[PDB]
């Protein structure tokens, strides 16, 4: 079957250089991983000033990166976070996004994503008039952009209520996730960061609960190894708290790791090890301490 | 009414002056930060009408440290910000907790952080 | 008889194993880490067997320093530089932790940290 | 009179890049500062692997850099720290040191510096036999290189006892500083860090005490804004603790700043505001100087 497994550069702070990015693809492929989600919360063109098209060098660099992704057989997904200032009702706005993604499509990008994380649940008066709910607004634009792109293979969507601890009034009874579950197109894969933003454990139980209300198996945006929130901390530990039994119940796992690129060896190694371990099983197999000894070994040969 | 466009407000001289006092010298603290530690110690040491007004201006003083980051985080030249993000992101966070603590007083750092928490 | 030339002891696996335990996971300390933390908490309460544990603590402290020492001297400066901040800060915090245990038997951090400390 | 005022890139950690160093010169020129001392503790071919000759591309870069120092009216000083594994009596070592600096001269550099900071106070069995004390061995090779290079106008020497603390019995009675002051050629300048490594204050009498034994005005290596020792600590404060009354009693002030390059604006600007204020041997207010620095900086953000 199709399963998305890799890294998501989706953090705040100094983004990776397209030099580092090309190296991550090699590392990903070497470990039999297959995905890269382009979502660096900084890059003006990605989130804040999203409408703004890429320059000549900006265009040149993205093409090379997309090309490298093909070369190292890694799926490149370009995500957009328009949620701050977007006016969903305004068709001129819709057209600006359509135009923004077309430019990325013209670099070789076939895989896309639309994110609505880290934004307030309140719409403007024009949006309030047109759409019955906030969930209804985001569903319209995502579905519209999906159709416009020509219903692509890989289309991701990130909700505002992306984690257990963020659903009003709770996971099952959330009107927001119900609107998405029902009205969002089936081809569009939904991102979920587990019970918390930075989940200690992603219980199988909790995943069937959310799978139900969103009426599909999600794609985990794992913030386990992320370290933006506390720049004083780094995470070199193995991929713990996620049962190999989640693998048949999910469409994928994308790890948002430490900002400091080089520290993500154990992070992305143990993730690859975890995936490969229950890869084909449909409905133990992976030991973190064992996964870590294996990582620290493959890492030690980068030093010398 | 449409949704207001995201606008970047520029870094002010006060923003910078606040930053300079937040990260001053080895043997010193910047007055603006030295005052902010004085006021937080005193506000913690109480349970008059003065506390309600002092704790208020301290929450304004905190939002200033927070806003200073937002404006630094939004300017055209990233190079400046990124070469200091570590230090500036952290002060913004501790200051964000310190603001909320005082709000409730009216009604971390890793393993090295923990060892530095045991010595006097 | 002449000055022995400069040589660099390479990074061992046991070093990585120590590093990874120091900067472990967001909700869990590394075995070695939580262990070092345990002894320092104990040696604090009692001050007058104790001395044998204190010598084995200072033995462990040295390993962190040594770990940084070899991490620095390696050919791949690229790895080191990404985590320079962290490694440098853990080696430094260990030195002042060791030089405090030595003082007990024998009878920094900035403003952001200064705020963190005066909180529960 | 000649006064070496500028920045020393002498910290431990990821060294600066050509385009940062270039911008440093623009800034240095703009603020009327003259010098620049190349001392990155990392650069393998400076401290540990000093003997190693620069690569073909390394060479081209350094050349382009030294050339940019001239363009921007900045004094380029090249420092080399042998101290570690160097055998002071083996003429092969002395020759290899000579060969290394020859290559530097090829690039366009005219000003040099022999650094002996942060090294074991012990000479090997060979050097122990050949030279009296540890100061004697350093002075021997320093003078030999000062002469081999045809006695440059700018030649700096950092001792191992570079501050007050590090002197035994003390500054006024150290036999190490005595030998340095006595046997080192008056042409060769001496680096000082004040009464400590990161001096809080540099009192005039403190300089008068060391000037007395080193028998010359020192060039201050200023660790006031140095931050290598805590990558958790930033220094955006002003150049405080140093009186303007020091200026006619020193041969120069080279500030070792924060590792983070972009963070040094205030530290360099304020140093310049300090120096300019009393060149001609309360003219300086740190609190005041700071507002100027912060005002000028605010422009670079946009
Ligand atoms: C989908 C997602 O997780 N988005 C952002 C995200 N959004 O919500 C937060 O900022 N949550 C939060 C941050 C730290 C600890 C707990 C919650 O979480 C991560 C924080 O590390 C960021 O890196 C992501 O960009
Ligand atoms: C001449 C001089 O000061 N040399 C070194 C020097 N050497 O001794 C130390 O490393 N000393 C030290 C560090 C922090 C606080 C007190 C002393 O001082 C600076 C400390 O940041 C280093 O960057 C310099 O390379």
């Amino acid at each position: 079957r199709r399963f998305l497994c890799g890294v998501v550069e989706g953090f705040y702070g100094r983004p990776w250089v397209m030099e580092q990015r090309k190296e991550l693809f090699r590392r990903l492929q070497k470990w039999e991983l297959n995905t890269y989600l382009y979502a660096p919360k900084d890059d003006y063109k990605h989130r804040m000033f999203w409408r703004e098209m890429y320059s000549v060098e900006e265009a040149e660099q993205l093409m090379t990166l997309i090309s490298a992704a093909r070369e190292y057989e890694i799926e490149f997904i370009y995500a957009i976070s328009p949620g701050l200032d977007i006016t969903f009702s305004n068709p001129k706005e819709v057209s600006t996004l359509k135009r923004k993604l077309d430019q990325v499509s013209q670099f070789g990008c076939r895989s896309f994503a639309l994110l609505f994380d880290d934004i307030d649940h309140n719409m403007c008066a024009a949006d309030k008039e047109v759409f019955s709910s906030f969930a209804h607004a985001q569903v319209s634009i995502t579905n519209e952009i999906y159709q416009y792109l020509g219903e692509p293979e890989t289309f991701l969507f990130c909700p505002t209520e992306y984690c257990g601890t963020f659903c009003y009034p709770n996971v099952s009874q959330s009107p927001y996730l119900r609107t998405v579950g029902e009205k969002l197109l089936p081809g569009i894969e939904v991102l979920w960061t587990g019970p918390k933003v930075v989940s200690k454990e992603i219980p199988v139980e909790s995943i069937e609960e959310v799978s139900k209300i969103i009426k599909r198996a999600p794609v985990i945006w794992d913030n386990i190894h992320a370290n933006d929130y506390d720049q004083k901390r780094l995470f070199l530990g193995p991929y713990k708290g996620r049962s190999t039994e989640l693998i048949p119940r999910l469409k994928g796992v994308l790890t948002n790791p430490n900002c400091e690129f080089e520290a993500n060896y154990v992070a992305i190694h143990t993730l690859a090890t975890w995936y490969k371990s229950n890869m084909n099983g449909v409905r133990v197999l992976y030991s973190p301490q064992m996964a870590l000894k294996l990582a620290l070994t493959e890492w030690l040969q980068e030093f010398g | 009414m449409e949704k207001p466009l995201y606008t970047a407000e520029p870094v002010t001289l006060e923003d910078l002056q606040l930053l300079a006092d937040l990260f001053y010298l080895p043997y010193e603290h910047g007055p603006k930060g030295a005052q902010m530690l004085r006021e937080f110690q005193w506000l913690r040491a109480n349970s008059i009408e003065e506390w309600r007004s002092r704790a208020a201006k301290f929450e304004e003083m905190c939002g200033l440290v927070m806003g200073m980051f937002t404006r630094l985080s939004n300017c055209a030249n990233r190079t400046i910000l990124y070469d200091m993000y570590s230090y500036v992101w952290d002060i913004k966070s501790i200051m964000s907790m310190v603001k909320s603590f005082v709000q409730w007083l009216g009604c971390r750092g890793g393993l090295a952080g923990e060892f530095q928490r045991l010595l006097p």
